[PDB]
DNA sequence: GGGGTGGTCGCTGTTCAATACATGCACAGGATGTATATATCTGACACGTGCCTGGAGACTAGGGAGTAATCCCCTTGGCGGTTAAAACGCGGGGGACAGCGCGTACGTGCGTTTAAGCGGTGCTAGAGCTGTCTACGACCAATTGAGCGGCCTCGGCACCGGGATTCTCCAGGGCGGCCGCGTATAGGGTCCAGCCC
DNA sequence: GGGCTGGACCCTATACGCGGCCGCCCTGGAGAATCCCGGTGCCGAGGCCGCTCAATTGGTCGTAGACAGCTCTAGCACCGCTTAAACGCACGTACGCGCTGTCCCCCGCGTTTTAACCGCCAAGGGGATTACTCCCTAGTCTCCAGGCACGTGTCAGATATATACATCCTGTGCATGTATTGAACAGCGACCACCCC
């Protein structure tokens, strides 16, 4: 019979995996394309340095990780374990955004 | 030439990975679109300032120094790319 | 064909009264003083008894379902 | 004849450049005048802070059995310290990762 | 590979007013992370010098230290009556913090509240409380130190209330266990399987996470006795 | 050749060779340490300049730097930085 | 039997009253004594300007109001209406304090 | 002379009024001590900086300008007191 | 003959003191040099922002049937605007109070 | 004897008499408006100084101040402040 | 008491390339808070001039506004065939915003998605949605404008999505009531007790909370017809 | 030697112990993941070399800051009343919270698709650097008028008294669903007449 | 010739609707709060006058940046190949949300206490100003060595492989409860041994 980990076990293994690692979690080429798609609104035909796209990726990933930490805290405050858009909205509202 | 719908490039598993690093055990299905919206807002705020710095320098290339300056201006000081 | 906790709950309902039925919580509180009552899973046996006696229709559910709500004896 | 030049870093017993710090203060548009001891004090403070962070990061690397300090070790050193974390609360470390932490309620029964 | 710390003069006599020097030799290079303590009998040690030369807060300039690398020294210039006590060096350049043997010198607001004496039968367990007050609890590690008249002072381990981090002396792993309570600002020390060897005074001591910072304030010392 | 861009790398590496004789440092951590030094310099210098402007003083002295250090750096990090600065200034004055 | 408002009616009237008013909510003399006691730890024999104490009271009251707003949002997030120390701790820890 | 217990001068009704202005309908009984602790922390943080500025100016009187500068240094910019 | 003085404020058409702004820019240790148009441009920006806030506060005062602008009116004007509230989000206004705002779930029925 | 203490009170009042000729203003509102003017001045001046330092420029120009305004003022505040400043600078240049 | 706007020239005829000047008179001083709009038939109005002198985004310099106080003017220098349209002044200095009677001229990415035409019977209600995209929804007020072919343009009222604040024309209290949905970036206008008088095209119009800002982007317009 | 009754056997109703069902806890073992040890290698890092520019040495100018002295103002300390607010107490209701039930939304795994990553090539826009020259900002001296301090008055608003409107809470009455008691019904017990043994 | 059976009259157990009762909902009225309106007075804003200092004007000069031109870097575009990850889908389970019930603990109002606030007065410390001076830093010129660009080699970590341990998941067995059924046992109908007349 096929082996199956019960729900949440692979989730905890994955949390431990990614909290130990340091590499970028967002696909690099898609994030670059997203940056260019946004930037074309402000100024056309913008060139981007490789290190500039990388710095944007580092900053966005750190911001999202911090936001999810606060979202998890809000969800646990609501005695839940599932983070929800209302949790994210609460975190953003409290941070002052 | 143009780019139109690249916010879908922040895939559901990528958002899951970001949540996992953030310590999230279980994720609602609407987190993906909520986080895509939040990320797009943050990127717009950062890139507007970085492009403003680039325009001021009369450069056509957006540089990591401009990105670092925009981040510092937004209270999100980034170490590793300055200089 | 009774049982220890079955008879326990069926007499605790009489002893407690509660025209609008006795809930599982207050039956548990009033039964916990019983000498033989098991602390670890006595509540589990009380829930078993409640469900079985509702199956036997000797207990009446005033509102709710399962072990929720309040229970009163079906008259005869 | 001019005497043999002695760097102000050597005079103050510091490794950071006192002359460079003084020149950055004077060219940085901070005041009309810059006191002679101000670059020495500022270089001393910067050297102390750098030594503190580098030593904590070297300790973290040693526990991680790494002989070279990496941004992961810098992040660990900064975040495992309350005073350094409060100094650098708004700061992001590239390739630094995050502290391993799982909320107690998420752990299995 | 422990850094054995050798205070050369174990005991000395001195009159009032003359200079006294106390010498410490470290087994390995501790890179100037050495501190000196003054312990009057039956009272907690007070810090005097840290980073091998710097006077602790409130200590008169009479006390002075020198040395670096492996050789260290303590100097007292104007001996007054209250200078009679036992002086202990403490290296904290490497993970096991080591006290010196202790030079007995005799001549012719931050508060750490620690519980009273304990009488315990062997094999039982005890939980010494540390109540910290007058400062920001999370910013400073709480260091636990065991003092016996036969082995002197011994560092057991520390708790960092900021992240509940711990480090223990290898002699005490399993034996000692530390926990903290952010709400009550209290730190507790569990001792498992008490033995006759555990008849000792245990001191809680505050130490900032700064590497050059030393044990600055001490608890009164819970005298634990094993029957 | 490329223009000579100043950096703190050699000074940070000298500090590293003192605090950990055998440990090295990667180039990315080197850049992070350069950014850290630049950032802390900017903070302390800005605070000292604001102090001088508040007191209507034209000059920045070791006293302004000391006050900026006490204001910015927390806890005993501030007091250790102050002790280090005082030691360095005294040594420099003694020449 | 006398008239009596049901719980929460007078609380809502106070909420509206104190959101209309701008006067200080903490008594000036004991807040002044608190400020002087706290400052006594940093330098003995300090004088305070009247305007310095007023500015401190303004800042403290506004900070407490801003913190209670986030505390109330967290309580509402938990489906509650009573604000609790866990709510204050959540708001503070999300704000980064 | 020596002040010893003035944190209790932030009375329960005063904390209740601050909560009412903050929009709080119902208040747990431990909120009072928690808020007193938070207020003590904030006051210590601000007054330490104010006293530092006063010491730098060699003055003995803590001024509203010193308080405003401390608040601004903490990101609590206060308008109305000479800033 | 020497021409009668004509203030740079009047030349620019501004109310705010372009000359004072230029003095502050020179004395503030912001740069080695200050272009002639910089204080004009900055005085115009300050005049615009001041006029906007004062006009919103005057509207609020008129709605409250008060003749004189008060800190309550300033606070109402600033907080009732998304852009001004983003500009001055970190700012506390003395005696400004707070906006009337009760969460829907607290209201009865 | 007393000394001059400059403030923006008169200019705030003269702008008030344009935006609302009949509306007055209390002294505390004058103080708050003075603090607002000073705060925004220091923000724009500091941002312009940082821009000049980033570009290695030694002078602060109307282009520096314009970029600082666009960075600091959000939304349409930036657009209208830019338009007002540009109009003022153009009039000043013409006269 | 509502400020009457008096566009003196009701209609003009002109050839290509020659200058055309349209003027407006106010009944009270509005302190330059006046805008000019171009409306080609069956199209939504586009703004040309705002703050009585400033050009709108992307409009060519051919359009030049002038004046202040009560007398205002609009100038078109180089006419083109495309310029055949109706021009309305709009004061927004005082609470009831007022459009001019309109001047007809004959020559010989922010999106507001607004619903299509809605047939309705008298006495019932109709709810018209506004779907705002391409910008920060909460930062701008949504202005609703009613256009009859007999009474010209009328400003109904607005909603500020930032704080859900609303302000209504006294002619439309009760008749109109505005609601907002941040989660869908949608603004709803409902008309109660529809009457044959209410047969008109309704335009949503974005306008920044800035006082000098004008109604810059317009929805395509929802035609409501009452039987 | 027949009529008749209790004893005892067979058939059956009652209950009672074994059967069966369902749920909860401990453990062996199997599948999987993770750290640990060993060997290869590669490219990043530590160190050496040239040189060049920016920091050190030596000296002067001058002005900013330190120090002494004086004023006066504004902070502290005290005292006497006066309520307004705080402290405390009690009744109660309503909200926190624990527990259970249910359904569905999210977690895990497998097979398929896709497009990211990597390498390699080619090109050109533009970042960076140098050289020229002019406009512009600093600086100085004389001038003077704008803006600050002091004086004053007078009107906007804060407060007080009084109705008037609004909003809250609840007590009493209208209305409907749940429960007690009486009724048409038929099942069965019993009385009258014909019939079979 | 008389009891059995059939049919009919009467005693009685029963399913069901109407009246009584408990709860839900509606509405008018008491009363408490807040708002609109008028009257009073007071102190703070707005205006006027004197003055003083800094903002303006006119002119000089030096240097920073605007502009032009060149170079050579890296950013962009494209193509091919591999494979890792993303996606679609199935399945199931555990978690979120709703309902009920308990009870505790916070709200509302009344009563007593106390200390905050305000008015008035006095001392006196220290912040601000002014004059004098001196020494500390800016500025200049010379020059030389430290630090940056570049080159080079080697070893520390990245990667691949194998292994040994740890963790999790689950099927099995055991212990607890529950409801369930064939049979062990006793009561009564009926056959037979035996008493009485």
């Amino acid at each position: 019979k096929p082996h199956r980990y019960r729900p949440g076990t692979v989730a905890l293994r994955e949390i431990r995996r990614y909290q130990k690692s340091t590499e970028l979690l967002i696909r690099k080429l898609p994030f670059q394309r997203l940056v260019r798609e946004i930037a074309q609104d402000f100024k056309t035909d913008l060139r981007f340095q490789s290190s500039a796209v990388m710095a944007l990726q580092e900053a966005c990933e750190a911001y999202l990780v911090g936001l999810f930490e606060d979202t998890n805290l809000c969800a646990i405050h609501a005695k839940r374990v599932t983070i929800m858009p209302k949790d994210i909205q609460l975190a953003r509202r409290i941070r002052g955004e | 030439k143009v780019l139109r719908d690249n916010i879908q490039g922040i895939t559901k598993p990528a958002i899951r990975r970001l949540a996992r690093r953030g310590g999230v055990k279980r994720i609602s299905g609407l987190i993906y679109e909520e986080t895509r919206g939040v990320l797009k807002v943050f990127l717009e705020n950062v890139i507007r300032d970085a492009v403003t710095y680039t325009e001021h320098a009369k450069r056509k290339t957006v540089t990591a120094m401009d990105v670092v300056y925009a981040l510092k201006r937004q209270g999100r000081t980034l170490y590793g790319f300055g200089g | 064909q009774p049982g220890k906790y079955s008879q326990l709950v069926v007499e605790t309902i009489r002893r407690l009264g509660e025209r609008n039925g006795s809930s599982l919580a207050k039956i548990y509180t009033e039964a916990k003083k019983v000498p033989w009552f098991d602390q670890q899973n006595g509540r589990t046996y009380l829930k078993y008894s409640i469900k079985a006696l509702v199956q036997n229709d000797t207990l009446l559910q005033v509102k709710g379902t399962g072990a929720n709500g309040s229970f009163k004896l079906n008259r005869k | 004849a001019r005497a043999k030049a002695k760097t102000r870093s050597s005079r103050a017993g510091l490794q950071f450049p006192v002359g460079r710090v003084h020149r950055l203060l004077r060219k940085g548009n901070y005041s009309e005048r810059v006191g002679a001891g101000a670059p020495v004090y500022l270089a001393a403070v910067l050297e102390y802070l750098t030594a503190e962070i580098l030593e904590l990061a070297g300790n973290a690397a040693r526990d991680n059995k790494k002989t070279r300090i990496i941004p992961r070790h810098l992040q660990l050193a900064i975040r495992n310290d309350e005073e350094l974390n409060k100094l650098l609360g708004r700061v992001t470390i590239a390739q630094g990762g995050v502290l391993p932490n799982i909320q107690a309620v998420l752990l299995p029964k | 590979m422990d850094i054995k710390m050798t205070q050369s003069p174990s005991s000395m006599h001195a009159s009032l007013g003359e200079r006294v020097t106390i010498t410490c030799k470290a087994s390995q290079d501790i890179r100037s992370y050495l501190s000196w303590y003054q312990q009057k009998p039956w009272k907690s040690p007070k810090t005097l010098i840290y980073y091998a030369t710097s006077l602790a807060d409130g200590v008169p300039s009479r006390f002075s230290g020198s040395g670096s690398g492996q050789d260290f020294s303590l100097t007292i210039n104007n001996l007054e009556s209250d200078d009679t006590a036992t002086y202990y060096c403490l290296q904290h350049g490497e993970s096991p913090y080591t006290f010196g043997s202790g030079t007995k010198l005799e001549i012719k607001e931050v508060q750490l509240q620690q519980s009273g004496p304990e009488l315990v039968e062997p094999g039982t367990s005890v939980k010494m409380p540390c109540k910290a007050s007058g400062y920001t609890f999370t910013s400073y590690t709480i260091q636990w130190v065991k003092q016996t008249p036969r082995q002197g002072l011994e560092w057991i381990g520390y708790i960092y209330p900021y992240n509940a981090g711990t480090k223990y002396n290898e002699k005490f792993k399993g034996k000692a266990t530390l926990t903290s309570d952010k709400s009550s600002s209290t730190v507790y020390m569990e001792l498992s399987s008490l033995t006759s060897e555990d008849s000792a005074v245990y001191y809680c001591a505050r130490k900032s996470s700064r590497l050059r910072s030393t044990l600055d304030y001490w608890g009164q010392g819970t005298s634990v006795t094993v029957s | 050749k490329r223009s000579r861009k100043e950096s703190y790398s050699i000074y940070v590496y000298k500090v590293l060779k003192q605090v950990h004789p055998d440990t090295g440092i990667s180039s990315k951590a080197m850049g992070i340490m350069n950014s850290f030094v630049n950032d802390i310099f900017e903070r302390i210098a800005g605070e000292a300049s604001r102090l001088a402007h508040y007191n209507k003083r034209s000059t920045i002295t070791s006293r302004e730097i000391q006050t900026a250090v006490r204001l910015l750096l927390p806890g005993e990090l501030a007091k250790h930085a102050v002790s280090e600065g005082t030691k360095a200034v005294t040594k420099y004055t003694s020449a």
